[PDB]
């Protein structure tokens, strides 16, 4: 519960956005964190994690040529670089453990819109 | 090779007085008339299973068996427990300690402290990480076999180590024959004299006759009928029936609803 | 100690004063099961276990018997029928510090959950899915401890407490550790009421004239109640009347 | 039920299975159950140890519990 | 809990430094109030106190010949001025009930370090 997420926006398809969020040290302890994202009628996924231990990053398949997923540990903070967006990638973006989940006391919160048009 | 235990491992289970009494008691007994496993020394030291509790005993003229060694992969990864009778005194310590395969004695750690003709027996137990030893003393005139009468064991030692035991090998130094049982959960009827020493023992499991003592709180039965036990058919398979129901509840819909 | 790896000590050959604890105004919370916490320097224990760990302030509430949780469950559990003291304070200065306190870890998962007093100290990577993960993180593939990372400014709820569980064990074994008691002289053919080890009872003591065995310390009788006691200052066996009664 | 003579005798017992068939438990079916370990006979005495519907056991003559 | 100190920093020792704390009406009501000291590797000890009736001052011995103690009702602020400070009195300071205690639902503040150089 104890994050914000920031840098969404709407861009044309192509170039690249910056998404981030900062977590406080309950939150960036957690063995892995990650992105998660909602498109509108769709189930929520993750689409890029890093763990703390390792900086071992991992991503969906329908985003391995164009993510790249970073962490901070100085100011407790986690990035992801979207480069080459496409329409398809319009969704909300969250911020969450790796293991998200209600069974561990997450909270989703507010996420950003990402909008990619033509 | 093998031999008939011939009721021995009975030990003193509290640290209770009572006397004139016959005492019913739930405990890790070795059972009457199991037998035991008969190691030779002359012309050897396995690694064998600790169980439940085991019961040792050995018979000597020279005393070659020093001591033993209690743990679990004996691997120096974890606590391992080492007793050995050496010099004047006995010392126990518990340690990641680096075994040979076969120690012998020639002719960081966490815990220590320090204390044919000749018949030993013990009882070695693991309970709320108590590793307790049990002891007699007695003196025999026997080689070919393991002695017969009753004797019960008194505690010796309660050492609070907290270790986990699965497996044990005994330390015999090198220039004569030794038993190996294993306890069990069960009752027995115990008989303390006048001075409070137990003298004799029933093992309520043996046969019927013995569960008739124990039922009776004897060691003397009389001419008659007992009704000492129940007799049940154990079910000895299962069976599950239902209709043929391939269709799943539709949770889904009500769950994963798009409208509340 | 970290809660998933807790430490234990124990306590023996002692003289126990649990006033210092109880009245100590130190304490954010003092706990006591099966016994009640004004009545424990009357008491005499075979031995006292303690147990010591770092939690975060709302699953403080989990360190008793019968609850469930990610503490109860994973790292640190309490029987049912748990007798023993849970005393707990605040160490905001002194475990937090500025940009999180990453070293006290706790489980979040496991694949099963632990009996009363075990530790679980495997770094074995936990598997949450169906493909093997041989030690590497990634999807379906999570490391189970996790940091706690208290900070100086975060809510009470998350900032860090330190806990202290005393286990109390009681058997007919003598008791290694009482409270901070002190002796009276020992009388005879008198009707009093008597505190030996622990062992209470009201009768008259006379000497007994019977032989107990070197290790024991007292003794019963056929329906089982006390007959007899050793003493623990001068190892002689004393014999344990009921004072006279009947009806008029 | 265990049916013995006194310990100051013998050590020898025979036991009854009182409502069950020999079949689901020297062997004799009698109406009080299965009777394991006495040696049935046709002679007639009388009485010593009872066991029920018409049946008594008894410890004689090499000496062995009879039924 | 409702607390806030300030004015804390480095100073050279000798001349002089401020501290101030304010509190709600909850805490400012209590029946006195001072500062609390803990230098590392010690425990917290009282510094000095005042009263709330009779505005009645103490000291512990080791600041009776440089520290004083006051309180503004006005703003619900409490003060201590540290005169002539020497390198022994680098501490964390905090504003707490001369009864400060858990047990009375007490909660220490962040406190301010104070430092002090030769
Ligand atoms: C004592 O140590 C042994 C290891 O020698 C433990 O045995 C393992 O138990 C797990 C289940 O918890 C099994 O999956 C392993 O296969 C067992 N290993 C072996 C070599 O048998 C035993 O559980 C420990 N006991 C206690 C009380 O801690
Ligand atoms: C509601 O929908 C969810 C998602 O479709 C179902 O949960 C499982 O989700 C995982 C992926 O995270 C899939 O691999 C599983 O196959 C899904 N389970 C099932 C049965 O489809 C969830 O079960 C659905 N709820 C109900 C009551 O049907
Ligand atoms: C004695 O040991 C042998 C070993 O082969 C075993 O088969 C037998 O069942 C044991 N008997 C008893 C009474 O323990
Ligand atoms: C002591 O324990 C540590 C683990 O905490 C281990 O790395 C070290 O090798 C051990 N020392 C010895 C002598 O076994
Ligand atoms: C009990 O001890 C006495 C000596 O005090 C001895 O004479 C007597 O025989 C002993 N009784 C038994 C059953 O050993
Ligand atoms: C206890 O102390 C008294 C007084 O010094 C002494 O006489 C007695 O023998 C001691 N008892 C034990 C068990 O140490
Ligand atoms: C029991 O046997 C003993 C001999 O061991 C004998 O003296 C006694 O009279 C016998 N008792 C009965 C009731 O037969
Ligand atoms: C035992 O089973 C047989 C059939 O095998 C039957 O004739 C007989 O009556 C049964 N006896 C009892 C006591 O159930
Ligand atoms: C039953 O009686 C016959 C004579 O009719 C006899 O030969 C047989 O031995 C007797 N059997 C038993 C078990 O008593």
């Amino acid at each position: 519960v104890q994050l914000v997420e920031s840098g969404g926006g709407l861009v044309q398809a192509g170039g690249s956005l910056r998404l981030s969020c900062a977590a406080s040290g309950y939150i960036f302890g957690r063995n892995a964190m990650g992105w998660y994202r909602q498109a509108p009628g769709k189930e929520r996924e993750l689409v890029a994690g890093i763990t703390r231990r390792g900086s071992i990053t991992y991503y969906a398949d329908s985003v391995k040529g164009r993510f790249t997923i970073s962490r901070d540990n100085a100011k407790n903070t986690v990035y992801l670089q979207m480069n080459s967006l496409k329409p398809e990638d319009t969704a909300v973006y969250y911020c969450a453990a790796d293991p998200a989940s209600p069974a561990y006391g997450d909270y989703w919160g507010q996420g950003t819109q990402v909008t990619v048009s033509s | 090779a093998y031999t008939n235990s011939f009721t021995r491992g009975v030990y003193y289970p509290d640290k209770v007085f009572r006397s004139s009494v016959l005492h019913s008691t739930q405990d890790l007994f070795l059972p009457f008339f199991s037998n035991v496993t008969w190691f030779h020394a002359i012309h050897d030291n396995p690694v064998l299973p600790f169980n439940d509790g085991v019961y040792f005993a050995s018979t000597e003229k020279s005393n070659i068996i020093r001591g033993w060694i209690f743990g679990t992969t004996l691997d120096s990864k974890t606590q391992s427990l080492l007793i050995v009778n050496n010099a004047t005194n006995v010392v126990i310590k518990v340690c990641e300690f680096q075994f040979c395969n076969d120690p012998f004695l020639g002719v960081n750690c966490t815990f220590e402290y320090v204390s044919f003709k000749n018949l030993r027996e013990f009882v070695f137990k693991n309970i709320d990480g108590y590793f307790k030893i049990y002891s007699k003393h007695t003196p025999i005139n026997l080689v070919r076999d393991l002695p017969q009468g009753f004797s019960a064991l008194e505690p010796l030692v309660d050492l609070p180590i907290g270790i986990n035991i699965t497996r044990f090998q005994t330390l015999l130094a090198l220039h004569a024959a030794y038993y190996v049982g294993y306890l069990q959960p069960r009752t027995f009827l115990l008989k303390y004299n006048e001075n409070g020493t137990i003298t004799d023992a029933v093992d309520c499991a043996l046969d019927p006759l013995s569960e008739t003592k124990c039922t009776l709180k004897s060691f003397t039965v009389e001419k008659g009928i007992y009704q000492t036990s129940n007799f049940r058919v154990q079910p000895t398979e299962s069976i599950v029936r239902f209709p043929n129901i391939t269709n799943l509840c539709p949770f889904g819909e009500v769950f994963n609803a798009t409208r509340f | 100690a970290s809660v998933y790896a807790w430490n234990r000590k124990r306590i023996s050959n002692c003289v126990a004063d649990y006033s210092v604890l109880y009245n100590s105004a130190s304490f954010s919370t003092f706990k006591c099961y099966g016994v009640s916490p004004t009545k424990l320097n009357d008491l005499c224990f075979t031995n006292v276990y303690a147990d010591s760990f770092v939690i975060r302030g709302d699953e403080v509430r989990q360190i008793a018997p019968g609850q469930t949780g990610k503490i109860a469950d994973y790292n640190y559990k309490l029987p049912d029928d748990f007798t023993g003291c849970v005393i707990a304070w605040n160490s905001n200065n002194l475990d937090s510090k500025v940009g999180g306190n990453y070293n006290y870890l706790y489980r979040l998962f496991r694949k099963s959950n632990l009996k009363p007093f075990e530790r679980d100290i495997s770094t074995e990577i936990y598997q949450a899915g169906s493909t093997p993960c041989n030690g590497v993180e990634g999807f379906n593939c999570y490391f189970p401890l996790q940091s706690y990372g208290f900070q100086p400014t975060n809510g009470v709820g998350y900032q860090p407490y330190r806990v202290v569980v005393l286990s109390f064990e009681l058997l007919h074994a003598p008791a290694t550790v009482c409270g901070p008691k002190k002796s009276t002289n020992l009388v005879k053919n008198k009707c009093v009421n008597f505190n030996f080890n622990g062992l209470t009872g009201t009768g008259v003591l006379t000497e007994s004239n019977k032989k107990f065995l070197p290790f024991q310390q007292f003794g019963r009788d056929i329906a089982d109640t006390t007959d007899a006691v050793r003493d623990p200052q001068t190892l002689e066996i004393l014999d344990i009347t009921p004072c006279s009664f009947g009806g008029v | 039920s265990v049916i013995t003579p006194g310990t100051n005798t013998s050590n020898q017992v025979a036991v009854l299975y009182q409502d069950v068939n020999c079949t689901e438990v020297n062997v004799f079916q009698t109406r009080a159950g299965c009777l394991i370990g006495a040696e049935h006979v046709n002679n007639s005495y009388e009485c010593d140890i009872p066991i029920g519907a018409g049946i008594c056991a008894s410890y004689q003559t090499s000496q062995s519990i009879i039924a």
